[PDB]
């Protein structure tokens, strides 16, 4: 269930990727004429989702990563067991 | 009459170890008592491993093993239009007798890199989304790969139902031969297949290879090559041919049982070393012949079952690499609507522009680029005020475009007819139609052109070209339509 | 002509026999075990030959005090069970024998549990809807009568309690012969549905085989055939409708597993046996409707690990008309019946067949539903108020309708204390045409959840304050 | 002393030879197949020496028909492929024999296809630069003199072209010539690539062997190889440079898997072969430059999944020694060749190779380049208008720079009736420092469309 809950995961990243770069360009439209503005209450708003993007694209090249690697130790302990099975009846 | 003769020395889980036969070849059949056939996949010095092609439960130690002196084949000819035969060629619709023109070898060479001609022809399969996007010449081998349910028989069929008209011209150089080649499926599936055939009135011009859920591991192993023998056949006589692979998944499931039963060496996912071999060695038969060999043609539709989208897998993989293009579909389309569900930012056809024809190609040369730009700013949706007009118009354009390339089942558009419903997409005619009304709207458009305006289409199919006049023409008769036409909502659809 | 016990390793045991006396593969074998405690008799198999007049054989009961040796009987068939009308009523085990009066059905007509399928040109696609009264079911997963009907699902996701809803809904009225094949379940399970049955008074309708999953993996490959068998009687002699329950097929398909190492074989990819598809499609293709013969079929798959992508329901899956498939989001949400709308499916919800307004209905619901599971992530990231207003409608009206296609089921009262309820297809589909058009928007949520039709919809949102 | 058949399981064939007559290893041995409708020769490669005067061998052909006890004949030598100039012009198998006229260089001198590559003290010791003459390549991603160059790309972005391109250019450049090899080719794919380079009149520049996809893994395993000998010959007898294309190497990995799989070897990580690295190595050791001549390779690479950690890319990654990646958007603006310049790379654009004033001038365009990238959202979404004047003025700079990577290729001369041009690096270097410090703004876009270098750009301004 590892690899299936990395890609659900992926999966998530990418949508908030998508929209959060959405968000981040219609603030700097808006610029030139809610909560998710980063620091501001602690162009902002711009700031914020610029980096929210870039974080979600860390996570899905992250995410991508850890995927593979399991993808690939998926195979390689299926074929163990298949060539342990065979080995056994040899 | 002095047969050369072999011993059953054991026998499990359909495969038997014969003993003699020492003049065997490789792949030949075999006769047990009781009528029972084996194919010699292997050969070694204390016995021939051979693989029971059904009644397994008959085979016992002792019994006597004759050759046949012959490599598998199956009968070839005309008379297998409209029938339903296991790989074998055996009839199994309770029909009676198939008359036999000749018999042709399951494992004849592919024809050669010089015995072929560039796939020139369109094999249209009256499904708007592919034969725009990832059309399909006449000698392509092009991948229909998804998820199950997400319509992969549905686009197979569709295309055998599309090729109707073309056997009615009765012309062989427009007429298509169709083969569907049955895999594993259950049998009502196969009734329910063939029953939607018979409906459109394709079964004039389909054979159906069946191998059922119930058959034999060998039946289904050798099903796709009898179907190809049998294409291959009317390939080589100048014939167009269409085969459906429904689906090379269970074919390379059955090989891998029965080679795992022999104890040969499993690899990644228990598959053997030449699974990638089977299916490319399947796969190169379809091919487009050169003149000097008739230039008839045979174009592959292989299916493949995807397990949660993962076209990574060793299967999906190896298929991919060997064909010519892929239509991939998936479930998440299918349930936002988008159906036929083809990811077309995914799907290509590496033929391409070849196999359609001008008109097709100029009308559909801007889908690409739009559907992809469409894809990109949909989530400006919302904000499609705070869009520039430029991007707002896209996004409009694309929302219409992604509403005409739908498609319902057992319903394919003959070539003119997509070409015009493109033209409405892609020349801003859709621009002033609302979106959920597109599809109607374009139903309803083509049905006015054919009851008064027939002249478009005959000019378009006799052509294939899209003329001045006659594209002025259909303007002029797309404003009156609209003029005509109500919107869902009320709106006037006009200017 | 005997045979004598060569090597027994668990389940498996090579039998020596002399030469001109090999018994035919799939023929059963009888072999005495004499220590006391465990003295029984062993029906075995025959497997494999193995060559050299050695069979390879799969016992039926546990092989513990077997002796190597002993003298091994070829009955010279098949394992065979009793068919007729005399198996209604009565609980048998894989092979025949009769439980609740042991001793009984000897006499009767005996039918090999192995036969090939029906013909091709006997098989007759079904069209043809089967009316539940679950909404989730006749909405989005249609039955159809005299076709294959499947409950995928992980362990606990509610497969049994599903399958004896339908024995209560469906086979309570049937007017035909219901045949119950327990396959590698729960013996508590077995006791329950026989007391119901009898309670129900539809045992005297019910043919009841059980191979629990206690028992050796032999018994586990077999007990299917064995009510298949006696259901295929009931199809083709006597020419009535049937119903046919399995719970659960899986198991037979891990039981082959379980032996198919120790019978000499490779494995296959997961750890399965290379012939999983081949037998698979021997068991299913022969549960079946024939022209005029009906079977309606209703078979429990369960989904190892909740991996749909496993190679024993991802090959079961091509042999079903109509598949309700269980999900654990679904159930750990509190969703009953588990459904996943937008992973199952059925071969007749088409405009054709159900009608324009029942697809056009389904149509709509899956496709909000399928947009809701889509913003799930984001609402649960940058929340709800970052939607657009259409979204945010859109989300309201899946939450609704989510809720909506649970349902209080009368086999679940056990569970929830709360009665069941039947809801009318028509209203069910006049309801879901409501919610997708957003006439419920203003209901609590909450209001929605196991209820059956629009008047227990009203009632629960008076209950909560609305109207 | 001929062998006989033993054992026979698909493409793996055991044979039985004499006590003193095995044969060595990767001999290829000759059995008849004589069922008339399978009817042919076998050629088997010994695999392994199984003991007891049997061996092991892969068959390069289907074994269907094959008979036990038939006789087999040891060659004595290994797979062995026509050399010399009669190659060129023409389509080969794996095992040397002619697709397009069959029997053709059968007298020709025959290489063993099995060769080390050149000895340690044998090889140049410093890298060096291969001068294609084309702007972009040349500038942004310059390729190694010997070296190997990943090609990627799907169909319609140029790639044919481009490989049409290289064959001109080594041709007539470098006075060399060309050895394509399709491991695991198509046969429509190369039926047409024939067709196109007889139309391209650049057939007989190259040499081309197909291991078809519908062959046995085991001459998919060993095309590369003849091809390679091939190229060997050009380079070491006819003192010739050498534009080896390789398409694709992956399934040459894959052909190697399946062929380590039917011999019962047992899977290394992910189910490759295990000697997976050495074959890869083997392979690619033999593609340098020695003794003043170069085999330079362009090779496709598939990636499995795309992860580039996985040991396939992984291995043939440790000899790439540049990237061009061939972009539908480029393609889809009309600049041809359609390089993607970001993506595309060389590990010998750097100060120390290629100088100081190239490194600078590249660098310089990727920064515009990379800039204009970041901007095109902004440009999409929003427009051209809500941008600074800064940002306006970087933008029309970076889009005349990524006009003027384009260039009108010799193999764009059949489609385009206008011939092809060979910029100097020296040029290239010298126009692209220009246009970077903006001394071609006021001059219109398309005047940089398809030209060469400074005399043609000042051309083309004029002319519009
Ligand atoms: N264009 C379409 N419009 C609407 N429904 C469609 C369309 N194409 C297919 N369907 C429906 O989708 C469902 C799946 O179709 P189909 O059986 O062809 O898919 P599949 O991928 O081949 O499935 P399987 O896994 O059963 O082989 C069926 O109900 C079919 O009627
Ligand atoms: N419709 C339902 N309503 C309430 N609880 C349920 C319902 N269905 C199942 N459950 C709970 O989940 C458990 C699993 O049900 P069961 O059908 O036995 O699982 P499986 O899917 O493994 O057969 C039940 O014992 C019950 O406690
Ligand atoms: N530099 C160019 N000038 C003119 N046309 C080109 C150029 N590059 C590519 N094309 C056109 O684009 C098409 C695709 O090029 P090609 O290299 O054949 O793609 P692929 O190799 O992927 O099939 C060709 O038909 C060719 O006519
Ligand atoms: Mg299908
Ligand atoms: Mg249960």
């Amino acid at each position: 269930a590892t690899l299936r809950e990395l890609r659900g995961r992926i999966r998530s990243a990418g949508s908030i990727k998508k929209i959060t770069k959405a968000q981040e360009l219609i603030a700097t439209s808006r610029i030139a004429k809610r909560g998710l503005c980063g620091a501001y209450n602690a162009a902002s708003r711009r700031r914020a989702m610029k980096s929210a993007t870039d974080n979600a694209d860390d996570l899905i090249k992250a995410l991508t990563l850890a995927a593979n690697r399991e993808r690939q130790a998926q195979i390689t302990q299926e074929i163990s067991e298949i060539v342990g099975g065979a080995n056994a009846l040899a | 009459e002095r047969e050369e003769i072999g011993t059953v020395i054991d026998a499990g889980d359909g495969i038997a170890h014969v003993e003699g036969l020492p003049s065997v070849m490789t792949q030949e059949l075999l006769e047990f008592p009781g009528g029972v056939l084996g194919v010699a996949l292997n050969l070694d010095e204390h016995s021939v491993g051979a693989v029971i092609l059904g009644e397994f439960e008959k085979i016992e130690e002792g019994q006597q093993v004759k050759r046949t002196g012959e490599v598998l084949s199956v009968p070839v000819g005309d008379a297998f239009l409209g029938r339903v035969v296991n790989p074998l060629g055996q009839p199994i619709d309770g029909q009676g007798d198939i008359a036999a023109e000749t018999r042709r070898a399951l494992e004849l060479q592919a024809p050669s890199v010089v015995q072929r001609q560039s796939v020139s022809e369109p094999l249209q399969t009256g499904i708007k989304a592919i034969d725009a996007m990832t059309p399909i010449g006449r000698g392509q081998r092009q991948l229909i790969i998804g998820d199950r349910k997400t319509g992969k028989t549905a686009v197979c069929v569709d295309t055998i139902l599309n090729q109707r008209e073309a056997w009615l011209t009765g012309d062989p150089k427009q007429q298509v031969r169709c083969v569907y080649v049955a895999i594993g499926q259950k049998g009502t599936t196969i009734a329910s297949v063939k029953r939607a055939l018979e409906e459109g009135g394709a079964m004039e011009y389909t054979t159906i290879v069946a191998a059922p859920a119930s058959d034999a591991a060998g039946f289904k192993w050798l099903a796709p090559y009898t179907g190809s023998a049998i294409g291959q056949h009317w390939m080589y006589n100048g014939k167009h041919v269409l085969i459906v692979f429904d689906d090379l998944s269970k074919q390379a499931d059955a090989y891998r049982a029965i080679s795992l039963l022999l104890r040969r060496p499993p690899g990644r996912e228990a598959f053997p070393g030449d699974v990638f071999y089977l299916h490319s060695r399947l796969l190169e038969r379809c091919a487009k012949l050169s003149d000097e060999l008739g230039g008839g043609s045979m174009t592959g539709l292989p299916i493949i079952e995807t397990k949660a989208n993962d076209i990574s897998a060793f299967i999906p993989t190896n298929v991919i690499s060997i064909t010519d293009g892929q239509c991939f579909l998936e479930s998440d389309l299918f349930n936002q609507g988008v159906r036929p569900a083809i990811n077309v930012g995914v799907s290509v056809s590496r033929v391409g522009g070849a196999a359609q024809i001008k008109a097709m190609k100029e009308v559909a040369g801007s889908l690409r680029l739009d559907l992809s730009q469409y894809r990109e700013l949909e989530a400006f949706a919302a904000f499609a005020s705070d869009l520039d007009a430029a991007s707002k118009a896209q996004l409009d354009r694309g929302a219409r475009l992604v509403e005409l390339l739908k498609q319902p089942q057992y319903s394919p558009l003959a070539v003119e007819e997509q070409v015009v419903a493109i033209f409405l997409g892609t020349q801003g005619h859709l621009d002033s139609v609302p979106v959920e009304d597109v599809q109607r709207f374009e139903s309803e458009l083509l049905e006015h052109v054919k009851a008064s305006h027939s002249d478009i289409f005959d000019g378009i199919r006799e052509t294939k070209k899209l003329s001045e006049e006659a594209e002025e023409k259909l303007v002029s008769v797309i404003n009156e339509f609209k003029k005509g036409f109500q919107a869902s909502d009320g709106s006037s659809v006009v200017v | 002509t005997a045979g004598r016990v060569v090597r027994i390793t668990g389940p498996v045991v090579d039998v020596e026999f002399p030469r001109g006396s090999v018994p035919e593969l799939f023929n059963a074998l009888h072999a005495e075990i004499t220590f006391g405690a465990l003295a029984k008799t062993l029906t075995l198999e025959v497997a494999q030959h193995l060559g050299d007049s050695l069979v390879r054989c799969i016992s039926m009961q546990p092989t513990d005090g077997l002796v190597r040796g002993v003298e091994v009987t070829d009955t010279g068939a098949s394992i065979s069970v009793p068919v007729g009308d005399g198996v209604k009523g009565h609980v048998f085990n894989a092979l025949g024998d009769c439980l609740d009066d042991p001793g009984y059905g000897k006499d009767f007509e005996h039918w090999s549990i192995h036969r090939k399928p029906p013909a091709f040109s006997d098989l007759e696609p079904r069209t043809e809807m089967l009316e539940t009264g679950l909404k989730v079911v006749d909405l989005l997963t249609p039955y159809v009568r005299g076709g294959k009907i499947a409950l995928f699902g992980g362990a606990g996701v509610g497969k049994t309690v599903l399958i004896q809803e339908m024995i209560n809904r469906i086979a309570r009225n049937f007017g035909g012969t219901s045949v119950f094949a327990g396959v590698g379940e729960r013996t508590r399970e077995g006791n329950d549905l026989w007391v119901e049955l009898a309670d129900a008074n539809v045992l005297k309708d019910t043919a009841l085989v059980f191979g629990q999953m206690d028992e050796p993996p032999g018994t586990r490959m077999r007990v299917a055939l064995s009510a298949l068998t006696m259901a295929e009687f009931f199809r083709d002699e006597q020419g009535q409708d049937v119903l046919l329950f399995i719970d659960n097929i899986f198991r037979f398909t891990q039981a082959g597993s379980e032996v198919s190492t120790l019978l000499g074989r490779m494995p296959s990819a997961v750890g399965y046996q290379p012939t999983l598809a081949d037998e698979m499609g021997e068991l299913q293709e022969r549960i079946t409707s024939t022209r005029g013969r009906s079977i309606t079929s209703m078979q429990a798959v369960y989904v190892p690990a909740d991996d749909y992508t496993d190679p024993a329901p991802a090959t079961t899956f091509a042999h079903l008309d109509a598949t309700t498939e269980l999900s654990r989001a679904v159930f750990s949400k509190g969703i009953f019946p588990a459904v996943d709308p937008l992973a199952s499916s059925s071969t007749i919800l088409d405009p054709a067949i159900v009608g324009d307004e029942h697809y056009r209905v389904a149509q709509e619901v899956i496709r909000i539903l399928q947009r809701y599971k889509d913003l799930q992530d984001i609402i649960a990231i940058l929340g709800i108020d970052e939607l657009s207003e259409e979204d945010k409608q859109l989300v309201n009206r899946a939450r609704r309708i989510e809720r909506f296609l649970s349902q209080n089921m009368m086999a679940a009262e056990q569970f929830t204390g709360q009665p069941g309820s039947t809801v009318p297809l028509k209203e069910t589909i006049e309801a879901f045409d409501k919610l997708t058009k957003g006439e419920f928007d203003h209901l609590p949520e909450q209001a929605f959840f196991l209820i059956g039709g629009l008047d227990d919809l009203a009632k629960k949102a008076e209950s909560l304050g609305a109207k």
